[PDB]
């Protein structure tokens, strides 16, 4: 298709500035390091306590 | 510490609640909020900005007769495969600890502010809260919560009201 | 009977993380450092299209097997697709010399 | 678990002391007030103390007029109404107020 | 402070009909309300602790819902025990107390 | 702080000494002791518990004249062996700092829960301990380390005895 | 908590100022700062330590036909130095946020040293700064300093200027 | 900011007050001192004071003869001079000290 | 304490001329120093409130310099308004505050 990307795998093009990602081991371009995690979420906010 | 949190709370991270005669409700503490999220926000820039991906090409390929070398190509994917996976992994963990460490003692903090400016002009009661001995009004809690409180000018009642 | 309490905000946000001495604790704000998304759609790198050979290999278009003569001409390639399906090449039984070594030196 | 006491009718001008006892309750963890029905009105807050004793609200109806002290020791709350008026003869209830004193206060126990 | 009011003022349905009241503040209340029940001669019952939680010994019949200045009380089936004078608090605001005059549930 | 820990204690990581008129010893405060082993278990686990290797094979084979080859493997044997030796020896002085100071924080903690509690019916001496004012026999022991001491109970005898 | 350093205490990293009638200045809290010179002295030996390199070439070369194999050559170098580049960077700063941390807690130790020391015979004015309410001549302030204070010597003197 | 009486002359073996107000300074987060500028001499510090009133210094030249106290709810300033000497006539100033007392102290309003 | 004294008893120049004084310790001051001008029938001017440092709402015509136990104040040009008695006090060392004798500048 007629789109711009950075790194692009099999699956489709990625499009993202995050350090990992979770799609293809193969991949062209500046591409995020693939990992085998499912979730990398990394907290800014406060513990969520209602009550 | 503090049993929970505060969802009338909408203007920040960190704050004060009040009640007096004149009114009651929920306020932040913007020099806090503001100096942990800028804290937070360039913590989390960090661990993005940091890498630096070369433009690269990762597949390779091998003929019938090369099967060592594929495997050679397989094995160094694998060994990046796990270093990255690994360290990506503590990494999350270790910085979640800490985060969440960070805001409980920037709370402590905030209640330090406050039981040092009040010192015996309150009682100090738990789970975050004073009482005070002597009338505080809007204009009063404005400036406790702003760090401009005037000891000296309600010793007299504070005490007297004490016992 | 005036007071004043110090506290936190709280919100109704279910996003966990996991830390080192816990697990699934809720916070109220979360970012995501893992990309699990893609378009679906081969791209151009850095501007450049891909040649997209379809149902020919690298050998079939270079050496002009007579099914690739369909296939349209890029002045320059960002990189090479071929489909899984493909196969049409070296139509004339034989070996095709270093082939690999050609594929990878077409690539762009 | 809790025993109220009106303090009878009295002519305007005069006063009235009202008193409850509570047994089934600390009284040392919790707040309690006083709520007010008018008979054919809606209900009236009227006032409200902590179990510090330092922290005490009137509406602004009965400032001036009522006041509220308590004795933890005794697990009694006391009500003086001074300078009665007409619009004062009600029932009086004590409640019971929340334990989550700074944030969900709802009355639960009448 | 924050003004509670109630338009319903009589809510009559016969037995067994679903039946609902509003409540309506002047100010944002944020779910810091709540519901009550008098019968009669009677101290009023706490129902619903919150806008919409129910309270402890409260039946499944009612529940609540509401948004910051809109609150409504639902009745899923009217009983012969449920007529009676439902009042809304609210605790957003409070050097005082507030209430609304209240509204009267009848069965037909 | 303190200045060493207990052999006596035996059933648990944290917990209490008492000496009264009818007797001593030591119990440990459970929850604090399991809390505390919760959290490190945990934290020990994750350790171990994150990496996942695939199936490999390390070794390969190279011929007499395949000898730039063969030094392209041990490159990336070497590169591999460096990183896990550096990143696995800071972890583990990482995480031991932190395991310390962790134990260290929840005793201050406990500290903290009873001083709170007792307030003025008991002298701080130091070296984590208290000195009852007012006569505190098994029963006051144990609401003290259960966090349930009645403050104004003994508030009279306490002041009475201080002077 | 304290507001900025000083400069005429040039003997240590942690330390006393003074001023009483016989004299005044500044001298370093050895003891505070030799141990927190030895803990950071190793901790910063053991981030270089650690790392222990094998004598390599990691330079490789490869002909006209042998463009993969070259590129594979560039594609575990350019892991490598994703790897450590990455590594490097993060662990310096998060070392950098535990060092200033620790500094932090040390001034603040050295502070309740002195506070639980002088209880009620001195004024705790605020900014790290305490006032004797009785005569505290060098001597006193030697001892102050030094952990060896004698609070009920003075107590006399400071209850009778306190009021 | 400042006014000051210097208390005028008495004879030697006597005693005199000395007194300043200041408006200009809140005088409770403030330190105070005394300096004198006797004529044809150079200026010679006489004594200190905190805000907390328990910290006072004096030259050793007006030891056991000057003395110092103040009161921070009148913004005043107090100097008792005793068993005055031909020596301590002189023009006497209040001085406000810098807010930064532990470090830099260099008597910024005369 | 720390004796200071300053040598320069007189300093005069012509309008506009460059002038400069010093001052000397007994014992090191480390730019622990302030200097002031003073007008007849005046109490004295803080100039410089550090060694070197210029006080607030003083001209650049002063600047001062110093070390351990030498320091020096700079008049780049002497104007009409500055003939006056130059003085440096100490504050490193303090039971009480200690002040030079003083120097006079003075205008040809
Ligand atoms: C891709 O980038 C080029 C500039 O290099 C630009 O002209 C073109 O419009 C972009 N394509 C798309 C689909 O945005
Ligand atoms: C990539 O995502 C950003 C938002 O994160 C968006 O602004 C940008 O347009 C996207 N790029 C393309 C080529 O769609
Ligand atoms: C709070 O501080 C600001 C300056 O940042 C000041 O303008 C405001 O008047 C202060 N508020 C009170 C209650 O003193
Ligand atoms: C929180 O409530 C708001 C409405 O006030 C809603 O828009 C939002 O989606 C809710 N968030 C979550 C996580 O449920
Ligand atoms: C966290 O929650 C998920 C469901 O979202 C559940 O599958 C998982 O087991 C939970 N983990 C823990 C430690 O409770
Ligand atoms: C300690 O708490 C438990 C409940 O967890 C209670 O059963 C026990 O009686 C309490 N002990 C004391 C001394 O109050
Ligand atoms: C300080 O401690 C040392 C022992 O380490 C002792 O010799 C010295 O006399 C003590 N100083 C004071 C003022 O007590």
């Amino acid at each position: 298709h007629d789109c711009n990307t950075t790194c692009q795998t099999p699956k489709g093009a990625i499009n993202t500035s995050l350090p990992f990602q979770n799609i293809h081991p193969i991949t062209i371009g500046k591409c995020p390091k693939y990992v085998k995690s499912t979730k990398l979420r990394l907290a800014t906010g406060l513990r969520n306590i209602p009550s | 510490f503090i049993e929970g949190g505060w969802t009338g709370m909408v203007d920040g991270w960190y704050g004060y609640h009040h009640q007096n005669e004149q009114g009651s409700g929920y306020a932040a503490d913007l020099k806090s909020t503001q100096n942990a999220i800028d804290k937070i926000t360039n913590k989390v820039n960090s661990v993005i900005e940091k890498m630096n991906t070369q433009f690269t090409a990762v597949g390779k390929e091998f003929n019938h007769l090369e099967k060592r070398i594929e495997n050679l190509n397989k094995k160094v994917d694998d060994g990046f495969l796990d270093i990255w996976t690994y360290n990506a992994e503590l990494l999350v963990l270790l910085e979640n600890e800490r985060t969440l460490d960070y805001h409980d003692s920037n709370v402590k903090n905030l209640y330090e502010k406050v039981r040092s400016q009040l010192k015996n002009n309150a009682k100090e009661i738990g789970n975050g809260c004073f009482e005070f001995y002597h009338k505080c009004d809007n204009t009063c809690m404005e400036s406790v919560k702003n760090g401009t409180y005037d000891y000296p000018k309600y010793s007299e009642e504070a005490k007297l009201n004490r016992e | 009977g005036d007071t004043l309490c110090i506290g936190y905000h709280a919100n109704n946000s279910t996003d966990t993380v996991d830390t080192v001495l816990e697990k699934n604790v809720t916070v109220t704000h979360s970012v995501n450092l893992l990309e699990d998304k893609h378009n679906g759609k081969l791209c151009k790198l850095r501007g450049v299209a891909p040649l997209h050979l379809g149902k020919c290999n690298i050998a079939g278009w270079i050496l002009g097997n007579p099914e690739c003569e369909s296939l349209s001409t890029a002045s320059s390639w960002s990189y090479i697709v071929e489909t899984p399906s493909s196969d049409n090449g070296t139509c004339y039984p034989g070996d095709f010399i270093d082939y690999e070594e050609l594929r990878e030196q077409l690539s762009s | 678990q809790l025993v109220e006491s009106g303090g009878d009718l009295v002519q305007p001008g005069g006063s009235l002391r009202l008193s409850c006892v509570v047994s089934g309750f600390t009284f040392s963890t919790y707040s309690m007030n006083w709520v007010r029905q008018a008979p054919g009105k809606g209900l009236e807050w009227v006032s409200y103390i902590s179990s510090s004793s330092l922290s005490r609200y009137y509406a602004d109806s009965v400032k001036g007029r009522f006041t509220i002290s308590r004795d933890n020791a005794k697990n009694s709350l006391s009500l003086q109404l001074n300078s009665l008026r007409a619009e004062d003869t009600a029932v009086y209830y004590c409640v019971r107020g929340s334990i989550t004193w700074p944030t969900e206060y709802y009355l639960d126990y009448w | 402070e924050i003004v509670m009011t109630q338009s319903p003022a009589t809510l009559s349905v016969s037995p067994g009909e679903r039946a609902t009241l509003s409540c309506r503040a002047s100010q944002t209340i944020r779910s810091d309300l709540a519901w009550y029940q008098q019968k009669p001669g009677q101290p009023p019952r706490l129902i619903i602790y919150g806008a919409s939680t129910r309270a402890t010994g409260i039946p499944a019949r009612f529940s609540g819902s509401g948004s910051g200045t809109e609150f409504t009380l639902t009745i899923s089936s009217l009983q012969s025990e449920d007529s009676a004078v439902y009042f809304c608090q609210q605790y957003n605001n409070w050097p005082p107390l507030t209430f609304g005059g209240g509204t009267k549930v009848e069965i037909k």
